[PDB]
C-alpha cells in the first residue's frame, strides 16, 4: 500500500494529518465541556452514579407552555 | 507579481520626488497654513473628547480602555435651548462641537488650495463639500428645532443611541423620501463600484488601468469595457463618463441625506403618518380593535422631567 | 443599432450552453442561452408580481405587497394567496438573477474579458439569496423571508433589526456599515481624481496620471496606484455586501438575544473582569 | 518525486506511528470508561 | 390653507426635476465616444443626443 | 441549537418571537421541576377562634391552616412557621423579647397586596393571578428588587413618574409635543429593561413602523400598560411605605425600602411561571367574589 | 346583512332577487387588508393624543452621590443591566465630597 | 475495472474521503441533535427508557 | 499518468478498502441496534 | 529519528512549538482561571473538601 | 539543508528538553492533584 506515497507527498501529508487530529480532539473536548454529563472541569470528582443523565422524557402541567401563543 | 521594481533616484522625475509641479511643491505630504491650523484645532477637539469620556470613567485607565466604545461626551439637558449651558453639562461638547467644525473648514480649504496648486478641477472639494453639508445639518437642524440637546453625542455607542432615538422620535425614518433616496444613491454607489472596478479589472491586461490615456486616446481596453455594458444591459458609458456616474452618485448620497434631516422636525414631526398621507404606507388587518373607553384609557402622557426627589411614602 | 466601433467585434464563440443557436444580438442586448432563460423568468415573474398586485388590496405602486406565508406551512409552499405565490415569485427571482450572471460570463468571454463582473455581481445574488433562502432555512420556514413590495419589505427591515432590540449592536453590520461608508467616500474620491485631471480649470493642459498621484497621496498619506484604487472599490463595494450577508445569517439562527448583550464577552475579559 | 526506496521506509512509520497512536488512545478510553462510562 | 401640499412634497418634486436634468446630462456625456450608431437604416442618435467629440491638448515640452 | 419562532404578527411584517431551544428548555425545565404542589381543600362549619387575624376573615378554618402551609412553602420553605412566627404563640405580633415579628407585619401587608393584585388588576392578571410564589419563588427575596439612585433612572416609570410618550400624532410639527431626542432615548432604555424582563422583543408589543400604534400593535401591548398601573400602585401603596417595618439590612443606600418592576414576577418569561395556574387553588388570595365563574367559599 | 338572501325551498343563494348556481361567498382582497383613506381615518383608530407632560416648577440638585457621572441617556440599559464589575459600578456615581471644615 | 482510466484516482480518493467525511459528520450531528439519540447526555439510557416520538 | 496494469493493482486495493470499511460500518450499525433499535 | 530534522527545518519547527504550547498553555489557564471549582486566585486557600462542585443528579 | 551530524546533535537536545519539560509539567499536575484533584 506503501505506493499510496508515491502519489501523496508524504512531507505534506504528515501537515494535513497533524492539522485533522488536532482539530478534530478540539472539536471532541468542547462538545464533552459543553455538556452537563462530562462538564468534567466543575463536575468531574462525581461518581458515575452521580453524574447528569438526559431525561426520559421532560414533563409539563397542562396549562404551563415554554413558548408565548402566537399563530 | 512578485516582480516588483524598486527606483532609487527620484520618480516622478522606492522613493519620491522632492520638487515643484509649478506653485505645487513635492516631497512632504501637503498642509499649508490651512492644513496645520486643522490639525491644531482638530486635536483640541479629540482631546476634549477624550478626556471627557476618560473623566466620566473616574479618570480609571482600565474602565477607559473597557467601557471605551459606551463612553460619550453628551449635548446639553433640553431646557436650556440655544443657551449657553454648564461646563460639565454640555459645555464642553459644545466647545468640541465647534473646534470640529472649524477644523473640518481648514481641512476643506487645505484640499481646495492643493487642488488648484496642480492645477486640478476643483472636483474633489466640491465632493468633500457634500459630505461637510450633511454633518452640518447635525448642527442647523438643532438649531431649527431651537435646542442644542438635539445634536449628536461623541461616542461609539452612543451615536448609534442617538440614530435609533431620532428616527423613534420623528416616528420612523424609513418614511422620510430624502432617507429613502440617500438609501438609493448609497447602495447604488456599491453597485457603481463593484461594475466599475470589476470592469477595469477585467480590461487591466489591456491596459484598461490607464484610464487617462484611455480617455484621451481610446485604446481597445475601452472599446471592450463599452461594448461589455452596452451588450449586458443596452446602454453603456463611456472612460470619462463612468467617472461622472461614480461622482454624483457619491455626492448625492450626502446632499439628499441632508435635505432629509432639515426637513425632520421642521416640516414634518412624524414621517409614517406623512408617508400615510401621501400614500406610501402599505396596509396591513388590524392586529388589535381599541373600544372608546380605552382609546381614553390607553392615552399616556408626553414624557416631562425626571423627579428631582425622593419621596420617603411615610404613611 | 451599433457603436461605431462595434461591429468589428460581434464574433461568434464563447458561450457556455447554447452553441450558435443563440449566439445573436437583439438591438444592443447580446442573446445567448441565458438570455432566453433571463428573458423567461424576468417575464413570468413579473407577470406573478402583477397578480399578486391585481388580488391585492391597491394599485398603488409604493403600497403593492406580495408577502410570504405564515410560518406554520413550514418549508412546505403554502397555498398561492397565502404565500405561495411568493415562493414562485422567488424561484423566478433566482433563476433571472443566476441566468444574468452566466450571460455576462458569456459576453466577458466573447470580448476576451476577465471574469470579474460575473464574481462581483455574485456578491450581490449571494446576499438576496441568504435573505430569502439560506436565512429562512436555517430558521425553517419560508414566511422568514422579506416581501416584495416597495415600502412593505422596509417595514420588514425594520421588525428584523427590533426583533434583536438595538440592531446597531450587531458586530458583523458595524464591519458592513463601515465597508458601505468607506466605499462611498472612495467612490467620490477616485471620481473627483479622474474627473479633475481630464477637466483641468479653462485654459490649463490636460492632467497626468503623475498629478492624481501626488494629490492622491497628499490625501491618504501613500500612493494606491492605478490598478490599486480599483482593487480597492471592488473589495469595498463587494465586501459590503458579503459581511452584509453574514450579519443577517447570524441574526436568528446563531445569535437570538438583543445584539447589545453580546459585548458581554468583551466586558468579561481576564485582564479586566 | 519521491522513490520506492523513500516510500517502503516511509510507510514503516506512517504505519506504526498510526497504530501507536490508535493503542494510547485506546487505554485514554479504558480510562475514560472506567471513570464515567457513556452507554 | 393648503392641506394636501407641504413642503417635504414639494422639495421631493424639486429634486425630480433635477435628478431627471442630471439623467439627462450623463446620458449627454456618455455619447461623446462611439456615437452616432451604425444601422441598416443610416445613422442614429438615440436620445439625448450626444455631446461631440472632446479633443484634448498636452503639456508642452518643446 | 436550532431556533423556535413564534409568529406574532401578520404574514412577512417579521413580528416574530426568536428563542433558542436548548436554553428555552432548560429554563423551562428549572421552573417545572421546582415548582410547589398545592395541598387539597376541605369545608369545615363553625365560627372563627382566631385572636389576631384581620386580613384572612373570610374564610374557613381549615382554609386558612392550608393557606399558611402554603405561605410557608412559598416565602419560607415547606414546614417554616417559625419565619413569621412565634411558635408558642401564632397570635403574637412580637418576640418573646417583645421585639416586633417584622416578617409577620409584612406579610400581612404582603396579603393585601395580592388581593389586590388578584381583585382590581384583573385586567392585567387575568385569571392565572398571582401568589406568593409568583415573586418569592420559595425563597424571601424576590428577583428584581430596586431603590432610589439617580434622578434619571428609568425604574422609577414604575413609581412616582408618568408619561412615556415622545411621538407626535400628526405631520406638522407642533407645540403638543416637544418631546427631546433625549428622551426618546430614555423611553428606549426603559422599552429594552421591559423586553428583557419578559424574554421577548419589540414586535410583542409594537409594529416598529410605527411604535405609538396600538391598532397594529399585538393585544399584549394593552395588558403591557396595565402592568405599569398595577407596579404604581403595588409600589407607592404596599412596598414603599414598609420603610419603617424592615430591619435596616434590607433597605437601600437612600435608606427607601425595595421596589419591584416587571421581572419581579415575569423572571425573564412572557408570563409569570410560563403561565401555571395557582391563584385558583387558593381563595384566601383572590380579592374576587368567584375566580373563572367558580365561587368563593365564603366561610 | 354579512351575508345574501337564501331560498328556503333550493337551499340557493338570491341575489337581488334572482337565484345563484353555486356556493357564494364574499369577495375580498388578499386577507381582508383594506386601503388606509387618509391620516384623519388613521388616528380615528388610535388611542387619544398624549395628555401634557408633567413639569417641575423648579429642580433641587440631588446629593453628589447620586449624581451620574455618565450622561449618557441609555447606559442603564446598554452597559449597566450585564457589567457588574465591583470597581466599574463605583466608578458610576461622584464620590461624597466636603467642605473641609465640615470633617 | 477500466474507471480509474477516465478518472484519476489521485482526484477521486480525496473527493470520495471528503465526500465521507462530510456526511459521517452530518449524522452524527443530526443524531446528536436528537432526541432518542442524544448520546452524549443519555447514551446509558436503555433502549426501554430512551426518548421515542409521539403516536 | 495511468495504465491499465496501475488501474487494475488500484482497483485491487480500492475494493479490498471499501469492504474493510463496510464490515467496520456493519459491525458498528449492529453495536448501534444492540443498544437502541431506530426501528 | 533524527532523520526527521532533516525533513523540517529547526528554525521553523521549534518557532511552531513554543507558539502552540504557550497558546495552550494561556487557554488552559484561562478556562480553569473562569471555572468554580479552579478560581484560584480568588479560592486557591480552600481546602479540597471546600472547593465547589458542579450539580449531581437527582434521579427522582 | 543540515547534516546528519548536526541533526543528530539537535535531536538530542530537542528530545531532551521535550522530557525536562514533561518532567516539569508532571510534578505541576501533581502538585495541583493532591491541592484539589479533579476526578
Ligand atoms: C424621456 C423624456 C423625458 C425626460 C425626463 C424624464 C426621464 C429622464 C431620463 C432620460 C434618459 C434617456 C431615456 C432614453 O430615451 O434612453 C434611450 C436609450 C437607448 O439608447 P440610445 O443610445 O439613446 O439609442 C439607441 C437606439 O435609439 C437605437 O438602437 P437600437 O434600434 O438597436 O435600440 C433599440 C432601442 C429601442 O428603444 C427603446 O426601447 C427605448 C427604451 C427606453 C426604456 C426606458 C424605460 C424607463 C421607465 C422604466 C419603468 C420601469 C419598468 C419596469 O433601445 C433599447 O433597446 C433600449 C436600451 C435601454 C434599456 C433600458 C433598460 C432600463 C433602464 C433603467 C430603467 C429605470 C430603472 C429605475 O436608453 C437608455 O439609455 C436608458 C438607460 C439610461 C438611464 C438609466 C438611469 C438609471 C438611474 C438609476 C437610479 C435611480 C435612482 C432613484
Ligand atoms: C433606527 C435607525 C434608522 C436610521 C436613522 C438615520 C439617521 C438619523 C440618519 C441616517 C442617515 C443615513 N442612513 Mg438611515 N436609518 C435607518 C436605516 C438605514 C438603512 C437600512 C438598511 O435599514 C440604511 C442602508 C441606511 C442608510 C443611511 C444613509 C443613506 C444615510 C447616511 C449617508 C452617509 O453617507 O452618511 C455617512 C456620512 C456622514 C455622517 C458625513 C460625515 C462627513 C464629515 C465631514 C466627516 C468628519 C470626520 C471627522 C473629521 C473625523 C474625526 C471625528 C472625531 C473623532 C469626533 N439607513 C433606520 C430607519 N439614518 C443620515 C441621513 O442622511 O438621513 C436622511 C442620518 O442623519
Ligand atoms: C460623498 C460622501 C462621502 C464622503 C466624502 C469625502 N469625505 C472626505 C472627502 C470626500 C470626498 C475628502 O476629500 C476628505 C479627505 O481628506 O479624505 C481623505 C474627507 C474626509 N472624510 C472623513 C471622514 C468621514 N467621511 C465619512 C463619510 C463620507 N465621506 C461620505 C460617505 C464618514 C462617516 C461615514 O462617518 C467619516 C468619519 C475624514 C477622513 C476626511 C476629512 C478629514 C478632516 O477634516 O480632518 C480634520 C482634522 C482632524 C480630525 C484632526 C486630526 C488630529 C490628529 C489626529 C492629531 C495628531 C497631533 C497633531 C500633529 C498635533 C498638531 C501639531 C501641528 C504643529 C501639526
Ligand atoms: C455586491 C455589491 C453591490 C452590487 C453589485 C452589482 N450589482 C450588479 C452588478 C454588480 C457588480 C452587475 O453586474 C449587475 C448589472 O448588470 O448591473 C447593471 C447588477 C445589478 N444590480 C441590480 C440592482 C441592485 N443591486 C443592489 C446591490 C448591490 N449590487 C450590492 C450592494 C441593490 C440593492 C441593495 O437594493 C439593487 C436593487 C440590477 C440593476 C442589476 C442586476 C439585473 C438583473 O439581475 O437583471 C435580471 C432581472 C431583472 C431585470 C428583473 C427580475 C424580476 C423578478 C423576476 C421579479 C421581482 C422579484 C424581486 C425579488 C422583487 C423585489 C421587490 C422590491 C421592492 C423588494
Ligand atoms: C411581644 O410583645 C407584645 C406586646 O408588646 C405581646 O403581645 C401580647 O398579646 C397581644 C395579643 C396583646 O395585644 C398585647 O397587649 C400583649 O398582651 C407579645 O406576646 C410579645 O410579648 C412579650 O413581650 C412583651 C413586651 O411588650 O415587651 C412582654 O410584655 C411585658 O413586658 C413589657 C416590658 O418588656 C411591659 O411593657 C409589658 O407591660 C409586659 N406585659 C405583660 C403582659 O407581661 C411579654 O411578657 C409577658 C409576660 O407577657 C412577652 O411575652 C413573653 C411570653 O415573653
Ligand atoms: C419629591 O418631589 C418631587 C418634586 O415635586 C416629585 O417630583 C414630581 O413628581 C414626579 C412624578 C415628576 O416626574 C416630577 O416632574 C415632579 O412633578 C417627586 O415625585 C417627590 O414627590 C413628593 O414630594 C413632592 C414635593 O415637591 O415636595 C410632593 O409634592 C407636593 O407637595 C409640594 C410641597 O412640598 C407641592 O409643591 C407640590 O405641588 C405637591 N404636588 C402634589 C401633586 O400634591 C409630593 O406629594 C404629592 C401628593 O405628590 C410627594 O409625593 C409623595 C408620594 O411623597
Ligand atoms: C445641486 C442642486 C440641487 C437642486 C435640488 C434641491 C432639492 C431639494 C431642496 C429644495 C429646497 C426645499 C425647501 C423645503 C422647505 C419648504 O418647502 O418649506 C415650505 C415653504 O415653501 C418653500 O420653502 C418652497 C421651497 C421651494 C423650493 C424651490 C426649488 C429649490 C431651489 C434650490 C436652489 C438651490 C441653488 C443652489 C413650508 O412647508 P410646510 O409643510 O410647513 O407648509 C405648510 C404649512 N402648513
Ligand atoms: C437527511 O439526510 C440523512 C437521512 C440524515 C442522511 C442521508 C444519507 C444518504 C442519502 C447517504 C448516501 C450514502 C452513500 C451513497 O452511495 C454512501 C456511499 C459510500 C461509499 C461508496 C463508501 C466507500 C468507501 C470506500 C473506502 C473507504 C475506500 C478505501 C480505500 C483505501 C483505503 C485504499 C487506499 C489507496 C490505495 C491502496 C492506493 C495506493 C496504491 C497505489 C497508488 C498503487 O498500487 O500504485
Ligand atoms: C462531537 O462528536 C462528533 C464530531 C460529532 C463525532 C464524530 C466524529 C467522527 C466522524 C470522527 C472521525 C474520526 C476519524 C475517521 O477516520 C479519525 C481518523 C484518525 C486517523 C486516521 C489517525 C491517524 C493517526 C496517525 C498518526 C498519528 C501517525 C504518525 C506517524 C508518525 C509519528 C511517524 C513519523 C515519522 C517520520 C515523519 C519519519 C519519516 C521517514 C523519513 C524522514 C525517512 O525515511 O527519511
Ligand atoms: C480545556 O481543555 C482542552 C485544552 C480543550 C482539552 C484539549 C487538549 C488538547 C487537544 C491537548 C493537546 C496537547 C498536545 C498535542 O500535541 C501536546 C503536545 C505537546 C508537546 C509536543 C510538547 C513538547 C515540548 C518540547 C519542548 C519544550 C522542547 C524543548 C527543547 C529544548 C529546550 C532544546 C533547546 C536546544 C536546542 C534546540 C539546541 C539545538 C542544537 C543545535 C542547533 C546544534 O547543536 O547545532
Ligand atoms: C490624553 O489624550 C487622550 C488619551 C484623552 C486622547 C484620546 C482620546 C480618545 C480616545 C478619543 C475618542 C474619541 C471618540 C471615540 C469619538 C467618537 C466620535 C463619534 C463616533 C462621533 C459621531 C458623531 C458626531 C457628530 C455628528 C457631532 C457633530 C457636532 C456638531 C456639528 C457641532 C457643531 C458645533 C458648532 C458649529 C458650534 C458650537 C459653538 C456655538 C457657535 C454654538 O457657540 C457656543
Ligand atoms: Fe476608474
Amino acid at each position: 500500500m506503501h505506493r499510496i506515497w508515491l502519489m501523496y507527498d508524504p512531507r505534506r501529508v504528515m501537515v494535513a494529518l497533524v492539522g485533522f487530529l488536532a482539530v478534530l480532539a478540539l472539536v471532541i473536548h468542547f462538545v464533552l465541556l459543553s455538556s452537563q454529563r462530562y462538564s468534567w472541569i466543575e463536575n468531574g470528582t462525581l461518581g458515575a452514579d452521580q453524574a447528569p443523565v438526559g431525561a426520559s422524557a421532560p414533563a409539563a402541567a397542562a396549562e404551563m407552555s415554554p413558548l408565548p401563543p402566537g399563530r | 507579481t512578485r516582480v516588483q521594481v524598486r527606483t532609487v533616484p527620484e520618480p516622478g522625475i522606492f522613493s519620491y520626488l522632492a520638487g515643484k509641479f509649478g506653485d505645487a511643491q513635492i516631497g512632504p505630504i501637503y498642509l499649508g497654513w490651512a492644513g496645520v491650523l486643522s490639525l491644531i484645532f482638530g486635536f483640541i477637539a479629540i482631546e476634549i473628547i477624550g478626556l471627557n469620556m476618560w473623566a466620566s470613567v473616574g479618570w480609571d485607565p482600565v474602565e477607559f480602555i473597557r467601557q471605551l466604545p459606551w463612553l460619550a461626551l453628551e449635548p446639553p439637558p433640553p431646557q436650556y435651548g440655544l443657551r449657553v449651558p454648564p461646563l460639565n453639562q454640555g459645555g464642553w461638547y459644545l466647545m468640541a462641537g465647534f473646534f470640529l467644525t472649524v477644523s473640518i473648514i481648514l481641512w476643506w480649504i487645505r484640499i481646495y488650495r492643493r487642488a488648484r496648486a496642480l492645477q486640478m478641477g476643483s472636483h474633489l472639494p466640491w465632493a468633500f463639500a457634500s459630505a461637510i453639508f450633511l454633518y452640518s445639518t447635525f448642527f442647523f437642524q438643532p438649531l431649527l428645532v431651537g435646542s442644542w440637546s438635539e445634536m449628536v453625542p461623541f461616542g461609539i455607542f452612543p451615536h448609534l443611541d442617538w440614530t435609533s432615538a431620532f428616527s423613534i422620535r420623528y416616528g420612523n425614518l424609513y418614511y422620510n423620501p430624502f432617507h429613502a433616496l440617500s438609501i438609493a444613491f448609497l447602495y447604488g454607489s456599491a453597485v457603481l463600484f463593484a461594475m466599475h472596478g470589476a470592469t477595469i479589472l477585467a480590461v487591466a491586461r489591456m491596459g484598461g488601468e490607464r484610464e487617462i490615456e484611455q480617455i484621451t486616446d481610446r485604446g481597445t481596453a475601452a472599446e471592450r469595457s463599452m461594448l461589455f455594458w452596452r451588450w449586458c444591459m443596452g446602454f453603456n458609458a463611456t472612460m470619462e463618463s463612468i467617472h461622472r456616474w461614480a461622482w454624483w452618485f457619491a455626492v448625492l448620497t450626502t446632499f439628499t441625506g441632508g435635505i432629509g434631516i432639515l426637513l425632520t422636525g421642521t416640516v414634518v414631526d412624524n414621517w409614517y403618518l406623512w408617508g400615510v398621507k401621501h400614500g406610501l404606507v402599505a396596509p396591513y388587518p388590524a392586529q388589535n380593535q381599541l373600544t372608546p373607553e380605552q382609546q381614553d384609557l390607553l392615552r399616556g402622557r408626553y414624557q416631562g422631567t425626571a423627579p428631582d426627589s425622593f419621596p420617603s411614602y411615610v404613611v | 443599432a451599433m457603436l461605431s466601433f462595434e461591429k468589428k467585434y460581434r464574433v461568434r464563440g464563447g458561450t457556455l450552453i447554447g452553441g450558435d443557436l443563440f449566439d445573436f444580438w437583439f438591438g444592443p442586448f447580446y442573446v445567448g442561452f441565458f438570455g432566453v432563460t433571463t428573458i423567461f423568468f424576468v417575464t413570468l415573474g413579473t407577470l406573478l408580481c402583477v397578480w399578486g398586485a391585481a388580488m391585492g388590496p391597491t394599485w398603488n405602486l409604493w403600497q403593492i405587497n406580495i408577502a410570504p406565508p405564515d410560518l406554520k406551512y413550514g418549508l412546505g409552499l403554502a397555498p398561492l394567496r397565502e404565500g405561495g405565490l411568493w415562493q414562485i415569485i422567488t424561484l423566478c427571482a433566482l433563476g433571472a438573477f443566476g441566468s444574468w450572471a452566466l450571460r455576462q460570463a458569456e459576453i466577458a468571454r466573447k470580448l476576451g474579458m476577465g471574469m470579474h463582473i460575473p464574481w462581483a455581481y455574485g456578491g450581490a445574488i449571494l446576499a438576496y439569496t441568504t435573505l430569502v433562502v439560506i436565512r429562512p432555512f436555517l430558521l425553517g420556514a419560508w414566511g422568514h423571508g422579506f416581501p416584495y413590495g416597495i415600502f412593505s419589505h422596509l417595514d420588514w427591515v425594520s421588525n428584523v433589526g427590533y426583533q434583536y432590540l438595538h440592531f446597531h449592536y450587531n458586530p458583523a453590520h458595524m464591519i458592513a456599515v463601515t465597508f458601505f461608508f468607506t466605499n462611498c467616500l472612495a467612490l467620490a474620491m477616485h471620481g473627483s481624481l479622474i474627473l479633475s485631471v481630464t477637466n483641468p480649470p479653462k485654459g490649463t493642459p490636460t492632467g497626468t496620471s503623475e498629478q492624481e498621484n501626488v494629490f492622491f497621496r497628499d490625501l491618504l498619506g501613500y500612493s494606491i496606484g492605478a490598478i490599486g484604487i480599483h482593487r480597492l472599490g471592488l473589495f469595498l463595494a463587494v465586501g459590503a455586501a458579503v459581511w452584509s450577508a453574514i450579519c443577517i445569517v447570524i441574526s436568528g439562527p446563531f445569535w437570538t438575544q438583543g445584539w447589545p448583550e453580546w459585548w458581554n464577552w468583551w466586558l468579561n475579559l481576564p485582564i479586566w473582569k | 518525486g519521491m522513490t520506492e526506496e523513500e516510500a517502503r521506509r516511509f510507510h514503516g512509520y506512517m504505519v506504526t506511528g498510526t497504530l501507536g497512536y490508535v493503542v494510547v488512545a485506546s487505554v485514554a478510553h479504558f480510562l475514560a470508561w472506567s471513570w464515567r462510562p457513556w452507554f | 390653507m393648503m392641506e394636501y401640499i407641504d413642503g417635504a412634497q414639494i422639495a421631493l418634486y424639486a429634486f425630480w426635476l433635477f435628478f431627471f436634468g442630471l439623467i439627462i446630462y450623463l446620458r449627454r456625456e456618455d455619447k461623446r465616444e462611439g456615437y452616432p450608431l451604425e444601422s441598416p437604416q443610416g445613422p442614429r442618435d438615440g436620445w439625448p443626443k450626444g455631446a461631440p467629440k472632446k479633443t484634448y491638448v498636452h503639456r508642452d515640452h518643446g | 441549537a436550532a431556533t423556535d419562532t413564534v409568529q406574532v404578527g401578520y404574514r412577512g411584517t417579521a413580528m416574530e418571537q426568536n428563542y433558542d431551544h436548548g436554553d428555552l428548555k432548560t429554563k423551562f425545565a428549572q421552573v417545572k421541576l421546582p415548582q410547589s404542589p398545592p395541598p387539597a381543600g376541605e369545608s369545615p362549619p363553625g365560627p372563627l377562634p382566631w385572636k389576631n387575624v384581620q386580613v384572612l376573615n373570610d374564610i374557613s378554618i381549615a382554609e386558612f391552616n392550608r393557606t399558611m402551609i402554603a405561605m410557608s412553602t412559598w416565602v419560607a420553605g415547606t414546614g417554616n412557621c417559625a419565619y413569621c412566627h412565634n411558635v408558642a404563640a401564632f397570635q403574637d405580633d412580637t418576640l418573646p423579647n417583645g421585639k416586633p415579628l417584622y416578617t409577620k407585619i409584612v406579610a400581612r401587608r404582603m396579603l393585601q397586596m395580592t388581593r389586590n393584585i388578584n381583585g382590581n388588576y384583573s385586567q392585567h392578571v387575568k385569571n392565572t393571578g398571582v401568589t406568593c410564589y409568583t415573586c418569592h419563588m420559595g425563597k424571601p427575596l424576590p428577583n428584581g428588587l430596586w431603590f432610589y439612585s439617580s434622578q434619571t433612572d428609568y425604574l422609577r416609570h414604575y413609581l412616582d413618574r408618568d408619561g412615556a410618550r415622545v411621538i407626535t400624532q400628526g405631520v406638522a410639527p407642533s407645540n403638543a409635543n416637544r418631546s427631546s431626542t433625549k428622551q426618546a432615548e430614555w423611553t428606549y432604555a426603559l422599552m429594552i429593561s421591559q423586553s428583557r424582563s419578559l424574554g421577548v422583543n419589540c414586535t410583542y408589543c409594537h409594529n416598529t413602523r410605527q411604535f405609538a400604534s396600538w391598532r397594529e400593535a399585538p393585544p399584549a401591548r394593552v395588558t403591557a400598560y396595565h402592568g405599569i398601573l398595577m407596579l404604581r400602585d403595588v409600589n407607592q401603596n404596599y412596598l414603599a411605605p414598609l420603610q419603617p417595618v424592615y430591619p435596616a439590612v434590607r433597605l437601600g443606600a437612600m435608606g427607601d425600602a425595595p421596589k419591584a418592576q416587571c421581572v419581579t414576577c415575569h423572571n425573564g418569561a412572557y408570563k409569570p411561571l410560563y403561565g401555571a395556574q395557582m391563584a385558583k387553588d387558593f381563595p384566601a388570595m383572590w380579592g374576587r367574589a368567584d375566580w373563572n365563574g367558580v365561587p368563593f367559599p365564603g366561610i | 346583512p354579512t351575508a345574501w338572501p337564501v331560498d328556503p325551498t333550493t337551499g340557493q343563494t338570491l341575489i337581488n332577487g334572482r337565484p345563484v348556481v353555486g356556493r357564494v361567498f364574499i369577495m375580498r382582497k388578499t386577507d381582508g387588508t383594506v386601503k388606509y383613506p387618509n391620516v384623519a381615518d388613521v388616528v380615528a383608530h388610535e388611542a387619544l393624543a398624549p395628555l401634557p407632560p408633567v413639569v417641575g416648577s423648579s429642580y433641587q440638585q440631588a446629593p453628589i452621590t447620586n449624581q451620574r457621572r455618565m450622561r449618557g441617556i441609555m447606559i442603564q440599559s446598554t452597559l449597566w443591566d450585564m457589567d457588574r464589575k465591583r470597581s466599574a459600578t463605583r466608578q458610576r456615581y461622584y464620590p461624597a465630597s466636603t467642605p473641609a471644615n465640615q470633617l
